[PDB]
């Protein structure tokens, strides 16, 4: 069963577009996990979920690399989330 | 002079060498240094003063001492070991010039050297703290609080009164 | 210019270190402690962001003033504070500790830590949940990663 | 996870490796590439120095087989 | 030669460790900073005043039984001997010994610290 | 050459220690169901970098009633002592080779004793005054009944020369024939670099920092990576003692790695009893050295001398 | 302090390492809440009591809300007072947990706390899920409570519930048996049944004493 | 009913003693205890992915405050000044006069956050929903003054927050 872990390793380094875009998930938000896309933002942030994690790591958000003015490929905060999507991500409702 | 000043931790800081370099063993130099609250009580003052408005003033201390009573008193007061040597003027001015080549804030220039020897003006003509209100307060009675940190554990307890104040060249 | 460059590196290079390393002062005073120890649990780990609790004030970066200042306590708050080795920073946390809070009218309350120690974020709530003091630690992070002080001192 | 620890206790493994592996290397490099002599007695002692005479570098590691006695 | 070359090389690191770390990074010492630590406020009295030790005697026994190691540790070369009779006898002997002072020691309450 | 070989084990020890903080965290977290460094650097693997940086970037105090010259002193001795303490190691060949090495580790752990006593002797604070005296109170607990428990395991070698010992070891490990002087050496190393659960001389939840809670900056880093050095450097002590590797002369890198893994893994069961247990009474703890580690100790001392001459099983080299 | 559980100036005199004599130097954290609850109503004195004892704070609600309602002379309604006893048994393994974990960490042990605030952190979920705040939460009032149960809220009640005793015994298996924290606790502040109660002493205190009280 | 924790006796034959020297000699428990945190090195930790992650709320949560309008823009509050008397740490003040047009609305509407105690009692008070305490919480400011609200920080508040506040209160208005 450790060539299952393993296969489902290289199947999330596959799943990200690449080496690339592995590593760049890796060293943005210091998680490599692979979920559905549930939605994309017009600033660029992306939400994926993940029913069989457990209860708060189920859903996440990759944030835009660059909204109104600043980069944030590094600096990143929890602000930047719109409103409806500040509710879908914190788990006040079940509908996105 | 005062906590942070450049004046009294200037002299104090020179214990590291072991001994005290002074042009002409500092008895050709007189000194009048003034606190720094009254210098900042002066300002108010001649802000909130309306007869100030074009005058200059001259904010001095009380008494006037030699440098060489000034700096055997500041050791004294900070029980360090004495040890004043005459140094000519071309050699302490090569010395300045040697710890100006420092790029982060010099330990000593020339300038510095030039400014601690050279006696202090007397200005009766102009006005000074009196004429804002305020009294000079004597080095004597806050020496102790900028020379405590340079004490040793041995003599950290030691009151104000026990180090004899120094003679005054007024008058 | 070359120097520009390299104090521009360098004081990135500090920053960085600086930022990766906070090391708050295990200090708590009321209810607000509870919340920084919810905060230190499993499920936030203020540990994997390089945040970790020292006892000795000489040994400490940050300082979380989680809990309502009294008057009896203002000179201890001082004293550890002064006793905090340079580069020192200091988060207000709750409404006791930003403004006085419910105690603000109190005769034996300090109106806001910041009259006794200067602060550089305050984080709002009474109290404010784990995650609203994590991002209070990560706002003071990307605070400390706009310092110049290399770039000054070379621009002096 | 609880694999992620892995990585550090990598990393300090190949530092400890670096001292011993280093140490040998270093041993068999100064020594003719022969594991360095040991003496712990004042026997094992002459033994190296009569090596160190008869070798004729100064070298006490460079042996003399039985073509040296003609 | 190669001892005190390795002695010098770690005093001459930790040195330069030490003499980094006081010139590298900026200086600011007052009078508040560099007091005493004592949770906040200001010590009653001075450290240096008599600690009282609950376990002297235990520290003189201590000094007693340290010696009893410099007795045993040749134990090793002394296996070594034609007359194992004797040895075997008075290692026993020297161990029985100290033993015994341990039972001495403990059972007049001696193990036990000052109030 | 000697000293290309000085520097080869000097810098990785401490490399390792640097990186064995990050590993205890990440062991500890995980052990209490979090992750541990996880941010800075992929799995935490920059940590360590960030904080010696911050650490020697930040400004250190001299107390106002310290005595000067014995603070500076401490952690000098205390580091100089953790880096001297690993040259007569046979990894399988030591630095330094010495015919008693083991006296050689005994005479400088009981030196390095004087860093914490002068370290909090010189603070001029209670609670370093307090550290120093329990630190004086665990050595007299500990000490005797250590060399006692060398002694006993050495009499099976035959000597005091630490190479020996893989001879010793070729076929069976000393722990299938000392495993109660093992039990009783492995609580000893574990109160002799005061460690948890016999860690009293820091003492965090009783004296703030204990002995070094004056220090700051880089003088209580060069305390903290002689505290992990003489960690790591006391389990690899204990994994040739007592756990010997079979040395093959042609490939001693077999040799190395495989008492490298055995270090490494008495270094994880330190983290692990640290994350297990809670702290002693120091003076329980030498109640415990005394009255219970000691009676059993000279029997077993007697039981060793004893044992060769019956068996005819005496080791060589007189 | 790390040990010095929040506020507390003990001056100790000490003979060595024995204590020779304990003095307890407090209100470093007096807020004169008195005077302030003088300066307001009853509705706006509630949520003082949540930070009186800020780690069981529906209890204080609750000890508040009958004092008022016996002065009122008023009765809650039964779902009222079935949601406070929950509620209040809920708070008291909050405080159990906090208590134990924290003696634990001041002698020595570390990880049962990072074990045991996980559950804290869902019964904070709870009393958010009931009331808008983690932990202050005001929800108990002298005349029921504020608002009634979400929809789904007992079903997750149930589930921390028939879970919570493994972890209870756990923690007993790190702590119960063990021989260094019978040596740390045994025969530690033996206070008698006669002295606990000339001293004031409550709760747990004197029940450890042999004393039959519970209210 | 009372039970008791410390009230048992053991057993003194020869097995159990043997059976306790053995724990006493080769440290029984305390394996168990390592034991137990080795089980536990190998769970999966709690531990979530913030900020990517976040900690589970509800619509109950009491976070930053907003003022409200009606669908038509016009504001909610009419400056009844319940919320005003009813905060426990008077941390609202508010003034009022007639509009240009005769209605009733506010010139002031300040909240000091750093007197704020996060109640929720003036949303309570409210009468027309027009001052709400919002779901965001991360608003963490680097000075004292950023955190002394006026009516334009307010209002911007509720404009920015709208769209979840209304479904936030459509899902909780019947238990109110
Ligand atoms: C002829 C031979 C003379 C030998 C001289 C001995 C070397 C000391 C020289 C410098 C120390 C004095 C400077 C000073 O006090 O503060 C400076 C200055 C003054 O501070 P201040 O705040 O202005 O005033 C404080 C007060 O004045 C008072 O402040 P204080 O209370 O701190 O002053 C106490 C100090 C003042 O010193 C004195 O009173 C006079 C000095 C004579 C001491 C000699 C006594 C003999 C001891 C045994 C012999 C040791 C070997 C000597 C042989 C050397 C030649 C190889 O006395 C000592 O502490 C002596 C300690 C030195 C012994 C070193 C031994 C290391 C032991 C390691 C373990 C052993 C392994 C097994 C072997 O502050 C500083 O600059 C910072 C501190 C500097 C410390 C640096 C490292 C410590 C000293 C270097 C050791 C070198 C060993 C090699
Ligand atoms: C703004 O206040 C001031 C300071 O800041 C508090 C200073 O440090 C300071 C002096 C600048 C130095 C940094 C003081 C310390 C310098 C000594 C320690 C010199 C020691 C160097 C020697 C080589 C020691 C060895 C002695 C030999 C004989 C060998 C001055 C003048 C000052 O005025
Ligand atoms: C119960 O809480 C506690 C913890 O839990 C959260 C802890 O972790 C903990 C331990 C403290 C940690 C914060 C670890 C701190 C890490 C060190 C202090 C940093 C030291 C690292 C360096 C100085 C090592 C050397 C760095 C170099 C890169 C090595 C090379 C050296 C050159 C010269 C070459 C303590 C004491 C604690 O009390
Ligand atoms: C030789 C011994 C003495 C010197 C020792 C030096 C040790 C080696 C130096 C270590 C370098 C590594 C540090 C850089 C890692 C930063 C990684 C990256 O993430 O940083 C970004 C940008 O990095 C910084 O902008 C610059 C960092 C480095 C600057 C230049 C490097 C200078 C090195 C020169 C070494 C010479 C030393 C002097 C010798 C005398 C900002 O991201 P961050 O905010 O973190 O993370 C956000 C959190 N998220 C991801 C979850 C959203
Ligand atoms: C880890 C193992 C490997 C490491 C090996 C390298 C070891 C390096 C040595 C350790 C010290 C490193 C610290 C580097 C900072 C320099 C500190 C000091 O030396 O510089 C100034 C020295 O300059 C002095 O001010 C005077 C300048 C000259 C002194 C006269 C002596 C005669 C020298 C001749 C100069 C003429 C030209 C020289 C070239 C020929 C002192 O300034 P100061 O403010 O106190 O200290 C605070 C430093 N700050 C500002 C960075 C915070
Ligand atoms: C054991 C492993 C680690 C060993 C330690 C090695 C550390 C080396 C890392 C180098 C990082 C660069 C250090 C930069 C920090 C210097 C300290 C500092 O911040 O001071 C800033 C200071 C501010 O002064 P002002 O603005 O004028 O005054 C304002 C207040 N009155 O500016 C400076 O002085 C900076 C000057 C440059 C310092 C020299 C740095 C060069 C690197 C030296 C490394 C030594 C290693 C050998
Ligand atoms: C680079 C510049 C070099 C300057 C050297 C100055 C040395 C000195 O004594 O100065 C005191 C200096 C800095 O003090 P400040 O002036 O207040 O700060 C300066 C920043 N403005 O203090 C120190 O750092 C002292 C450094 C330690 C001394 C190094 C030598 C000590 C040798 C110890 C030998 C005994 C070791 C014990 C182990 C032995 C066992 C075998
Ligand atoms: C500090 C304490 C230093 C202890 C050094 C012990 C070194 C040691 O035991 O190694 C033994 C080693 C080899 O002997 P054997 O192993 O028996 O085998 C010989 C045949 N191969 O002996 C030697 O190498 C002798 C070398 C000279 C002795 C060392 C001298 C060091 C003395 C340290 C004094 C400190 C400096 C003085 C200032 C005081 C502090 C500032
Ligand atoms: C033919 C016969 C030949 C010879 C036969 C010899 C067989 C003899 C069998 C018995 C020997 C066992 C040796 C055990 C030595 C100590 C045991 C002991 O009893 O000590 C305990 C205490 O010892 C401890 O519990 C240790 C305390 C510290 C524990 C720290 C963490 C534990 C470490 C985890 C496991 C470590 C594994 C050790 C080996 C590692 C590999 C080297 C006494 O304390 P109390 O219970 O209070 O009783 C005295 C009061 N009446
Ligand atoms: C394990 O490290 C920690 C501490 O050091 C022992 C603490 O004191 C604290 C604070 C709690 C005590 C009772 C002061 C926390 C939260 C912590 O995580
Ligand atoms: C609940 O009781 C309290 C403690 O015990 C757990 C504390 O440690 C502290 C403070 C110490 C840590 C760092 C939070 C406080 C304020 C407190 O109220
Ligand atoms: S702000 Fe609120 S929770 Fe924090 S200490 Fe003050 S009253 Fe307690
Ligand atoms: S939440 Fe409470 S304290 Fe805050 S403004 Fe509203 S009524 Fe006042
Ligand atoms: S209670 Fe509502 S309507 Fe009345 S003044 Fe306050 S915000 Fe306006």
């Amino acid at each position: 069963e450790l060539v299952q872990v393993l296969r489902r390793g290289l199947q999330q380094v596959s799943g990200h577009g690449g080496l690339r875009g592995y590593l760049r998930v890796l060293f943005r938000a210091n998680d490599v996990r692979v979920g559905t896309l549930v939605g994309e933002d017009k600033y660029g942030n992306k939400y994926y979920e993940d029913n069989k994690q457990f209860f708060g790591r189920h859903r996440w958000v990759i944030y835009t690399t660059e909204m109104n003015g600043r980069d944030t490929f590094w600096d990143v905060d929890g602000s930047m989330v719109p409103p409806e999507w500040h509710r879908w991500l914190h788990c006040m409702t079940d509908d996105p | 002079f005062g906590r942070e000043d450049r004046f009294l931790n200037y002299f104090a800081s020179m214990r590291w060498f072991g001994g005290v370099p002074l042009i002409s063993l500092g008895k050709e130099t007189v000194k009048q240094p003034v606190y720094i609250v009254d210098v900042s009580k002066g300002i108010i003052n001649a802000i909130k003063d309306p007869d100030a408005k074009g005058k200059t003033f001259a904010f001095v201390g009380p008494n006037r001492y030699l440098l060489f009573d000034l700096v055997q008193y500041i050791f004294a007061v900070a029980y360090r070991p004495f040890l004043p040597y005459p140094l000519p003027h071309f050699a302490y001015r090569w010395v300045g010039r040697l710890f100006e080549v420092s790029p982060f804030e010099p330990w000593t220039t020339r300038d510095k050297v030039e400014r601690v020897h050279m006696s202090d003006m007397t200005l009766p003509h102009l006005p000074g703290l009196e004429d804002l209100g305020i009294q000079a307060t004597p080095l004597e009675l806050k020496a102790i609080e900028v020379l405590r940190r340079h004490r040793t554990y041995r003599w950290l307890t030691s009151e104000m009164e026990d180090v004899k104040p120094a003679k005054t060249v007024n008058i | 210019s070359r120097g520009e460059y390299v104090v521009a590196k360098l004081d990135d290079l500090v920053n960085w270190a600086r930022r990766s390393s906070l090391w708050p002062m295990t200090f708590g005073l009321a209810c607000c402690a509870v919340e920084m120890m919810h905060m230190a649990a499993p499920r936030y780990d203020m540990d994997r962001f390089g945040v970790v609790f020292r006892a000795s004030p000489r040994q400490s970066d940050v300082m979380i003033v989680a809990g309502t200042l009294t008057n009896k306590m203002a000179p201890a708050l001082r004293k550890v504070y002064d006793q905090m080795p340079e580069p020192r920073y200091v988060v207000s946390m709750g409404s006791c500790a930003n403004g006085g809070g419910y105690y603000h009218y109190s005769y034996s309350v300090v109106r806001g830590c910041d009259r006794i120690v200067p602060v550089d974020i305050y984080v709002p709530g009474c109290p404010p949940t784990a995650e609203a003091l994590l991002y209070g630690i990560l706002q003071l992070q990307r605070k400390i990663k706009r310092e110049k002080r290399l770039r000054i001192w070379y621009r002096r | 996870m609880w694999f992620e620890i892995l990585p550090g206790i990598a990393v300090m493994a190949a530092c400890l490796f670096i001292p011993g592996m280093a140490t040998a290397h270093i041993h068999k490099f100064t020594n003719g590439g022969k594991e360095k002599r040991v003496a712990h007695f004042s026997y094992q002692w002459n033994l190296m120095e009569r090596d160190r005479r008869i070798s004729g570098v100064n070298r006490y590691h460079v042996t003399k087989g039985l073509e040296n006695i003609d | 030669m190669n001892i005190m070359l390795t002695l010098l090389t770690n005093v001459t690191l930790a040195s330069l460790l030490v003499l980094i770390a006081f010139w590298l990074p900026q200086l600011n010492a007052y009078s508040e900073k560099t007091s005493p630590y004592e949770c906040g406020f200001d010590p009653m009295g001075s450290a240096r005043l008599p600690f009282s030790m609950k376990f002297f005697l235990v520290a003189i026994t201590f000094l007693l039984f340290d010696l009893e190691i410099a007795l045993l540790l040749p134990l090793p070369w002394a296996s070594q001997t034609n007359n194992l009779k004797t040895m075997l006898t008075m290692a026993l002997f020297l161990l029985i010994l100290l033993a015994a002072s341990l039972a001495y020691e403990w059972t007049q309450k001696g193990l036990e610290w000052a109030e | 050459m000697f000293m290309i070989n000085i520097l080869s084990l000097i810098i990785p020890i401490l490399l390792a220690v640097a990186f064995l903080t990050l590993v205890e965290r990440k062991v500890l977290g995980y052990m209490q169901l979090r992750k541990g460094p996880n941010v800075v650097g992929p799995y935490g693997l920059l940590q360590p970098i960030a904080d010696a940086l911050k650490l020697f970037t930040k400004e250190p105090l001299r107390p106002a009633t310290s005595s000067i010259s014995m603070f500076i002193i401490a952690p000098i001795l205390a580091l100089s002592l953790a880096l001297t303490m690993w040259v007569p190691l046979p990894m399988p060949y030591p630095l330094i080779n010495m015919n008693l090495g083991v006296l050689f580790m005994l005479a400088m752990s009981s030196l390095a004793v004087y860093s914490i006593l002068w370290s909090g002797w010189a603070s001029n604070s209670k609670y370093a005054l307090i550290g120093a005296l329990r630190a004086v109170a665990q050595t007299i607990s500990y000490e005797v009944t250590l060399a006692i428990i060398l002694l006993s395991v050495l009499l099976m070698n035959g000597s005091y020369t630490l190479s020996t010992l893989i001879t010793t070891q070729e076929h069976i490990w000393m722990i299938f024939t000392s495993w109660p002087l093992a039990m009783m050496w492995f609580i000893s190393t574990l109160a002799e670099t005061n460690r948890a659960p016999f860690d009293l001389t820091e003492g965090e939840s009783e004296l703030v920092s204990g002995f070094n809670v004056e220090y700051a900056a880089g003088p209580f880093a060069m305390f903290f990576m002689a505290e992990y050095a003489n960690i790591i450097m006391m389990n690899a002590f204990t994994a040739i003692l007592f756990l010997g590797a079979s040395h093959d002369p042609h490939t001693p890198e077999l040799y190395t790695i495989n008492f490298v893994l055995k270090t490494l893994a008495l270094t994880i069961t330190f983290l692990w009893i640290r994350a297990s247990y809670p702290r002693f009474r120091y003076d329980q703890l030498m109640h415990l050295l005394w009255k219970s580690f000691l009676p059993l100790t000279l029997a077993l001392c007697m039981w060793h001398i004893s044992l060769p001459i019956m068996t005819a099983s005496i080791p060589p080299q007189s | 302090h790390p040990a010095a559980h929040g506020v507390l100036r003990l001056v100790m005199e000490l003979s060595g390492e024995m204590v020779r004599k304990c003095d307890p130097h407090i209100g470093l954290l007096h807020r004169g809440t008195e005077k302030l609850i003088e300066y307001k109503t009853y509705l706006q004195a509630l949520p003082y009591f949540d930070r009186l004892d800020y780690v069981s704070m529906m209890c204080n609600e609750q000890a508040y809300s009958l004092a008022v309602e016996k002065l009122l002379n008023i009765q809650p309604p039964p779902r009222a007072q079935w949601i406070r006893v929950l509620f209040g048994e809920i708070t008291r393994l909050l405080n159990h947990i906090m208590a134990v974990t924290t003696h634990a960490l001041d002698i020595g042990a570390m990880t049962p706390f990072f074990w045991m605030f996980e559950e804290r952190e869902k019964m904070f979920e709870f009393y958010e899920r009931v009331s808008g705040a983690r932990m202050h939460a005001a929800y108990i009032r002298p005349g029921g409570v504020h608002q009634d149960l979400p929809l789904g809220l007992l079903d997750d009640i149930y589930e921390f519930s028939k879970n919570f005793s493994f972890r209870i015994d756990e923690l007993e298996e790190m702590l119960t048996n063990n021989r260094i924290w019978r040596n740390r606790t045994v025969d530690i502040g033996v206070v008698t049944a006669e002295d606990a109660l000339n001293y004031g002493f409550s709760g747990v205190m004197l029940r450890g004493s042999g004393i039959q009280w519970d209210l | 009913t009372y039970k008791f924790v410390n009230m048992r006796e053991p057993s003194m034959d020869m097995k159990s003693v043997t059976d306790r020297a053995a724990q006493t000699l080769l440290w029984t428990e305390l394996v168990r205890g390592l034991g137990m945190t080795l089980s536990y090195l190998f769970r999966e930790p709690a531990t979530i992915n913030y900020p990517f992650e976040k900690g589970p709320l509800s619509p109950r949560f009491r976070g930053e405050h907003a003022l409200r309008r009606y669908p038509s823009g016009e504001e909610r509050c009419i400056a009844c000044k319940l919320c005003e008397a009813v905060c426990p740490a008077q941390a609202i003040t508010i003034e009022a006069e007639p509009r240009a047009d005769g209605s009733r609305r506010t010139t002031r509407y300040d909240i000091d956050m750093t007197k704020c105690i996060y109640c929720g009692f003036c949303q309570e008070a409210c009468p027309v929903d027009a001052i709400v305490e919002g779901p965001n919480f991360e608003f963490s400011t680097e000075t004292h003054e950023e955190l002394l609200y006026n009516k334009e920080k307010l209002l911007n508040n509720g404009d920015k927050w709208e769209a979840e506040i209304a479904a936030n209160i459509q899902a909780d208005y019947l238990y109110r």
